C-alpha cells in the first residue's frame, strides 16, 4: 500500500 | 539571490556536507541516448513508424499487456549501443570520492549510474532497470541477458515455466515503484543541497522530491531551460544554471576547484 504507481502527473 | 559561485562556496566551505541529486534522461543525451521531450529529437517526437495508437502508449503498463511488440522493437535499438558515461556522470561519481553524495536518484533506464561508478546502495533506480526481468504471469524472475537475447533474436521473451510475456523490471507508467524509492522519505528532509540536474520533472512522484527539501536548503537546476517547481512554485534559495549540463558541469568543477581530481577520474575510466 505503501507503493507508489508511477503516472504523468 | 544565490548564485553558482555561493553554491560553489558553500560547498568548499563544508556548509554542505549532504548532497542529494536527481537526475534524468537529460544527463545522457551527451552519452548519444535521445531524451523524451526535446523537441526534434525527443524519443516521443520519432516513434511514427511503431505500431501504435499514440507515442505514450509505448511505456505504459496496460498497452503492453495488450501487444508488448512495440517496446521490444524499440528496446531492440538501445542494446547494441555502446554508450559511454560523460563528465556528468563522473562528476556525481567524484562527489562520492569526496563524501558528499548523500543518494543518487535517478529516472534513467541506460545503467550508466552504475557504470560510471556510483555504488548501488547510493544509487535508486527510481524507474527500474533492464538488469533484471520479470514473467507478468507467475512472476518468476530472470537475469536480463536472457531477455536481450530473446529480443536481439526477433523474439518476444517467453517464460519457460508458464509461457507468460517477460518484462524487463523497468517501472513503466501505471508500474509500482521500487521499495528503496522510499528511501526518499529520511533523505531529503537531511539534505543540505539539492541537485536537479538533465529533467523536465514531469512524471510523478519523482518530481514531487524537488519539494521535500527543506526550505532553507539550495536548490540547483542544471538543465537547458527551467522547469516544474523551479519554474512555477520558485523558492528563495533556488539557482539555475541554464544551458547544457556539460558545460554546467563544467564550470562548477572550475568553480570547485576539483578540475585535477576530475581530470584524474576520467583518465583512469577512460
Ligand atoms: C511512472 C513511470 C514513468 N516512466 C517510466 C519511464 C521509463 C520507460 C522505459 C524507457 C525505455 C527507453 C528505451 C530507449 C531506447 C533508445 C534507443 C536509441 N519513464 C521515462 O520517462 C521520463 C522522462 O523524463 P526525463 O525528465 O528523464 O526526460 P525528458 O526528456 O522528459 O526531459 C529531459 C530534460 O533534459 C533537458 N536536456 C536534454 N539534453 C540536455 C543537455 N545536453 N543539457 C541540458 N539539458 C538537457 C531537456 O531540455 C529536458 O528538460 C523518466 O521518468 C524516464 O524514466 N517514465
Ligand atoms: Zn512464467
Amino acid at each position: 500500500e505503501a507503493l507508489p504507481k508511477a503516472t504523468g502527473g | 539571490k544565490l548564485s553558482l559561485q555561493d553554491v560553489a562556496e558553500l560547498i568548499r566551505a563544508r556548509a554542505c556536507q549532504r548532497v542529494v541529486v536527481m537526475v534524468g534522461a537529460g544527463i545522457s543525451t551527451p552519452s548519444g541516448i535521445p531524451d523524451f521531450r526535446s523537441p526534434g529529437s525527443g524519443l516521443y517526437s520519432n516513434l511514427q513508424q511503431y505500431d501504435l495508437p499514440y507515442p505514450e502508449a509505448i511505456f505504459e503498463l496496460p498497452f503492453f499487456f495488450h501487444n508488448p511488440k512495440p517496446f521490444f522493437t524499440l528496446a531492440k535499438e538501445l542494446y547494441p549501443g555502446n554508450y559511454k558515461p560523460n563528465v556528468t556522470h563522473y562528476f556525481l561519481r567524484l562527489l562520492h570520492d569526496k563524501g558528499l553524495l548523500l543518494r543518487l536518484y535517478t529516472q534513467n533506464i541506460d545503467g550508466l549510474e552504475r557504470v560510471s561508478g556510483i555504488p548501488a546502495s547510493k544509487l535508486v533506480e527510481a524507474h527500474g532497470t533492464f538488469a533484471s526481468a520479470t514473467c507478468t504471469v507467475c512472476q518468476r524472475p530472470f537475469p536480463g541477458e536472457d531477455i536481450r537475447a530473446d529480443v536481439m533474436a526477433d523474439r518476444v521473451p517467453r517464460c519457460p515455466v508458464c509461457t507468460g510475456v517477460v518484462k524487463p523490471d523497468i517501472v513503466f507508467f501505471g508500474e509500482p515503484l521500487p521499495q528503496r524509492f522510499l528511501l526518499h522519505v529520511v533523505d531529503f528532509p537531511m539534505a543540505d543541497l539539492l541537485l536537479i540536474l538533465g529533467t523536465s520533472l514531469e512524471v510523478e512522484p519523482f518530481a514531487s522530491l524537488t519539494e521535500a527539501v527543506r526550505s532553507s536548503v539550495p536548490r540547483l537546476l542544471i538543465n537547458r531551460d527551467l522547469v516544474g517547481p523551479l519554474a512555477w512554485h520558485p523558492r528563495s534559495r533556488d539557482v539555475a544554471q541554464l544551458g547544457d549540463v556539460v558545460h554546467g558541469v563544467e564550470s562548477l568543477v572550475e568553480l570547485l576547484g576539483w578540475t585535477e581530481e576530475m581530470r584524474d577520474l576520467v583518465q583512469r575510466e577512460t
